[PDB]
């Protein structure tokens, strides 16, 4: 059901400025790098369990 | 006497703080000057404060004695600034010195012992 | 007297009236403010927790309080002129 | 580094009732002022969009050290009447103000007359602290100046503590109420170990009517020193 | 165990009646309830007099004498009145216990249940005296608290830096909306008159000459000699007529120059008031810190106690932060404000602030701290600064 | 019922009625980011967070000047941002490492997937 939508009821996306997309395109950075951080983490608890 | 310098030393024990801030001048645990001696209550590195009371005016080292009460640091008067200079290794009047805490010193007996002797004195 | 008053126009007259709490009891304040707050007034006076205050700081405290009643008594008159212009300029809208 | 003027923050409540957390790139220890726009003793302070909240420094304070300590209960709440032994100059007391609000009551004793004179211009702005400026010793001296009181928070550095808390204890504290109590074991007794110190501190309380409850050590911020919390006289 | 106790309050001395009480169980979880629960401690407690005190200086007198241990006239009279003359008192000191049994026949004890009922007195003292005193008991307490301190450390009332803080804020403020005030002042005439706005440099002159003209449309004879007075030059008042009568602003209603009137007048007093408050504040120094005002001006002096907070915190920092206190508006540095006689160069420059700071770390101490103060001192540094000028100015 | 949720927009008395601020997407980012401060230093290291959501109660505020601090601690004001997101796009040191870490990550992620 989410890949098909009739025309008449889909409704056009948002529209951002220069700005607002860098700010949007930093949290995604940070958070990519903490997801790896906290998953490599576990491993080594994990380990010397 | 100024009855604002009222912790003042007598004759016995003067000889005794004397020697002891010869002995740490040597140990390179001295700081002297009322703006140095300031600074280490501050640091929190003071073991006790020695002033002078024969400043003409007595006003200048009495902010030392507010900083100790609020560290809990025992404080005391001797009657020269001339005699001072020279126990701190000084060629000039020195009104307010400050001996220093070091890790390991043997002088931690001798400070002890100083340290109690200030403490009879306020009752 | 800041607690049992609230206006602040009545709170810096009654200043300027009477100096220090001693002239309290002996000054009449019915002009300013009804007799039974005026009670209160004067019975406070006696039970009271404050310093008393030097002559010159007296001074400056109604000085500046005499500033108030000014600042006040003109912006009234600015808003009597607000209220003639804007019924000249546009009497339809004033009326909406 | 540190937390530079100018910085965007959060201020979040605390486990403990009056107590805030500063959070940002540091964390910091805060109270809500009670006299905006003033600092006591050169703490940094923040301001919330009217309200401001003032910065708790733990190497000058021993109440900030045993919450940053991990303590458990302080019972210093809004709405308390504190007793205060050993105010000094009142860097606690301006913090413990904060605590217990416009409702709340402090009583500030300190014996030195040159302290005395600073405690006396911090009450000028904090119209809930009291300032007694007597021996503490002496409970009778002064029980013309003191009502009934839930807290009883002593550092008077004494070798003879327990006696001077439990004397005032007795007199002013209620039953139910609690005592927070300040140990440095160099002051008791230099000869003797710091952790034999505390448990023969403890055994005193025990003998004077007085429930000792939990304690800990302020091992980051100071060495030898231990807070001990209790309940004096407990309801059934 | 009926037995009279006296208890001491801020408000006053208060004498109860014991009827009976549990003595050795008194200790015990469900007996100490008799003093716990008002219910209970009304039943066996009872208050038969009642002595509270006229006013705030006669309560300090029996405060001072409570402490001393020694007997006020004012107890010994509830305690002849209201006691029968094989009598027990119970009494809080063991040295008050003492002197009332010298003075009057009682047998005073300070030990068994009394302590215990005393604390039950205590708990339970709002709800006995209720509406027997017109100041309440907790208003009492902290206003003796307060006079008792006072008295022991010999607090003087005078010697208080709250106000030069307070004015040195309000002065701030009242810069800010007088500079405010008059720009629109000058917009508004502006819209009349706008040549003159070119003309006049000044906004105090400015105002002074929109006073002497409400209209350009009449300006002449007679009044360009006056208008030639209040100008410093007679030229420009020539030109000001020539300007008045081919104008591009427009003309202003006789309600419009009414207006401008009042708030014109409104700004001129307002910068009374503010040339009042530095008189004021001027005085002000002069009895806090002598030295310090005599040393950098009272102006500068003032700033630096604000900055630091207090008298007391500027005596208590090093010299090195005094200057930092200074480096925001540039105290030390600019100098002309502080007045000096001489002058210092670029190169010694930061020299001559860090000497000038620490002279004024030792003014903030002499005043803070002496018993009475005195700007002698702060005449001597002045002296040493004009010295430690000539010295680099000169070179000797 | 209305006793109930009046009660529940405030932390209480305990806190001198902080109140709950209404919750908008330049807030929600702020707090992801303080959620996130252990990666920003690689020589800086954090205890865990207190708690796994957001705080029901809180407020933003910026740390007030002090005349003591001049050059020992203060920003000027050309430095300065409204929000801690605008502080972390200034800051040359924070988005050097930030994006040579992210690079290595896609950079391995594309050699595993390849």
């Amino acid at each position: 059901k989410a890949g098909k939508v009739p025309k008449d009821r889909r409704r056009p996306a948002v529209i951002r400025e220069p700005h607002e997309r860098k700010i949007l395109a930093l949290l995604d950075a940070l958070s990519t790098v903490h997801s790896q951080k906290m998953k490599k983490a576990k491993e080594q608890r994990h380990l010397h369990n | 006497v100024n009855p604002k310098a009222y912790p003042l030393a007598d004759a016995h024990l003067t000889k005794k703080l004397l020697d002891l801030v010869q002995q740490s001048c040597n140990y390179k645990q001295l700081r002297k000057g009322a703006n140095e001696a300031t600074k280490t209550l501050n640091r929190g590195i003071s073991e006790f404060i020695v002033m002078a009371a024969d400043a003409e005016p007595l006003e200048i080292i009495l902010h030392l004695p507010l900083l100790c009460e609020d560290k809990n640091v025992p404080y005391v008067f001797v009657r020269s600034k001339q005699a001072l200079g020279r126990a701190c290794g000084v060629s000039r009047p020195v009104i307010a010195c400050s001996v220093t805490i070091k890790e390991g010193s043997q002088l931690k007996q001798q400070i002890q012992s100083i340290q109690q002797s200030i403490e009879r004195l306020l009752v | 007297l800041g607690k049992i008053i609230s206006d602040n126009l009545t709170y810096c007259k009654c200043l300027q009236k009477v100096g220090d709490r001693k002239n309290y009891a002996s000054a009449k304040l019915s002009e300013l403010l009804p007799e039974e707050v005026e009670a209160e007034v004067k019975a406070a006076a006696e039970i009271s927790m404050g310093t008393e205050v030097s002559e010159e700081d007296i001074c400056n405290i109604l000085h500046l309080c005499t500033q108030v009643i000014e600042i006040s008594e003109y912006r009234t008159q600015l808003y009597e002129y607000l209220q003639n212009r804007m019924m000249a300029i546009a009497p339809n809208v004033t009326v909406m | 580094r540190g937390n530079q003027s100018g910085k965007n923050v959060m201020v979040e409540p605390h486990r403990h009732e009056g107590v805030f957390i500063c959070r940002g790139k540091e964390d910091a220890l805060v109270t809500k002022n009670l006299v905006p726009g003033e600092s006591v003793y050169g703490e940094k302070r923040v301001s919330i969009s009217k309200i401001e909240y003032r910065a708790w420094n733990p190497f000058r304070s021993k109440l900030a050290a045993a919450i940053l300590g991990g303590v458990d209960q302080i019972h210093i709440k809004p709405g308390a009447k504190v007793l205060y032994l050993g105010a000094a100059s009142g860097t606690t007391v301006s913090h413990v103000s904060d605590i217990v609000g416009p409702d709340g009551l402090v009583y500030a004793v300190e014996f030195s007359h040159r302290s005395g004179r600073d405690l006396i211009n911090l009450a000028k702005k904090r119209t809930n602290i009291i300032p007694v400026i007597e021996d503490a010793r002496h409970p009778h001296k002064y029980r013309m100046l003191i009502a009934m009181v839930d807290v009883i928070f002593a550092d008077v550095a004494q070798p003879d503590q327990t006696r001077i808390v439990a004397l005032n204890a007795h007199t002013f504290l209620r039953n139910g109420g609690h005592f927070v109590i300040s140990i440095k074991a160099n002051c008791i007794d230099s000869t003797a170990s710091a952790e034999a110190v505390f448990a023969s501190e403890v055994k005193k309380m025990q003998q004077e009517n007085m429930k000792p409850q939990e304690q800990l050590t302020l091992e980051p911020y100071e060495r030898d020193h231990a807070v001990v919390v209790g309940v004096y006289r407990p309801p059934p | 165990v009926l037995l009279h106790v006296l208890f001491e309050h801020a408000v006053g001395y208060a004498l109860l009646a014991l009827k009976e009480v549990e003595e050795i169980s008194l200790l015990q979880p469900q007996v100490e309830e008799s003093v716990l629960n008002l219910g209970k401690f009304h039943s066996i407690v009872r208050l038969v007099a009642f002595c509270p005190f006229a006013s705030s200086q006669v309560a300090l007198e029996n405060a001072n004498a409570v402490s001393e241990g020694v007997v006020h006239e004012d107890l010994r009279l509830l305690l002849e009145t209201h006691l029968p003359s094989k009598v027990l008192l119970g009494v809080g000191d063991p040295k008050i216990g003492a002197a009332i049994q010298e003075e009057l026949g009682y047998n005073c004890q300070t030990g068994g249940v009394i302590a215990e009922i005393l604390r039950g007195v205590r708990l339970h003292f709002h709800n006995l005296v209720k509406g027997l005193t017109d100041l309440s008991a907790c208003k009492a307490q902290l206003g003796l608290g307060h006079s008792y301190s006072r008295a022991k450390v010999k607090f003087n009332v005078n010697r208080v830096d709250n106000m030069i803080i307070q004015s040195i804020s309000l002065l701030d403020q009242l810069d800010k909306d007088i500079n405010t005030f008059s720009m629109r002042v000058r917009e508004w005439y502006g819209y009349h008159f706008p040549e003159l706005v070119k003309i006049i440099n000044d906004n105090a002159t400015y105002c002074r000459l929109a006073q002497f003209i409400g209209n350009r449309r009449e300006l002449n004879e007679d009044k360009l000699e006056k208008l030639e007075e209040l100008t410093m030059d007679g030229a420009k008042a020539k030109a000001i007529l020539d300007a008045s009568r081919s104008s591009m602003g427009m003309d202003i209603s006789a309600i419009d120059l009414i207006n401008i009137e009042s708030f014109s007048s409104r700004v001129v007093s307002l910068s009374e008031y503010r040339q009042s408050l530095h008189t004021y504040l001027r005085s002000k120094m002069s009895q806090v810190a002598p030295s310090l005002s005599a040393l950098i001006g009272e102006a500068v002096g003032a700033r630096l106690i604000a900055h630091a907070g207090s008298l007391t915190n500027l005596a208590k920092y090093p010299a090195s932060t005094v200057q930092i206190l200074g480096a925001e508006k540039a105290l030390f540095r600019a100098l002309k404000h502080s007045t000096f006689i001489g002058r210092a160069a670029a190169k010694n420059k930061g020299r001559i602030s860090r000497y000038l700071a620490n002279k004024c770390s030792i003014a903030s101490r002499i005043d803070c701290f002496s018993e009475v103060p005195t700007s002698v001192f702060g005449e001597k540094l002045r002296e040493q600064v004009e010295e430690r000028l000539s010295f680099y100015e000169t070179g000797e | 019922k209305k006793r109930r949720k009046e009660r529940q927009k405030t932390a209480g008395d305990g806190w001198f009625g902080m109140k709950a601020p209404e919750m908008t997407n330049e807030l929600k980012n702020d707090l992801k980011a303080l959620k996130m401060r252990a990666s920003m230093d690689p020589k800086r290291f954090y205890k865990k967070n207190d708690r796994d959501g957001f705080p029901k109660y809180f407020q933003i505020g910026t740390i007030v000047d002090n005349p003591a601090d001049f050059y020992h601690s203060r920003i000027p004001k050309k430095q300065r941002k409204r929000t801690i997101v605008e502080e972390l796009l200034a800051d040359s040191e924070f988005r050097r490492y930030n994006r040579r870490k992210y690079s290595e990550i896609m950079a391995e992620k594309a050699a595993n997937a390849a």
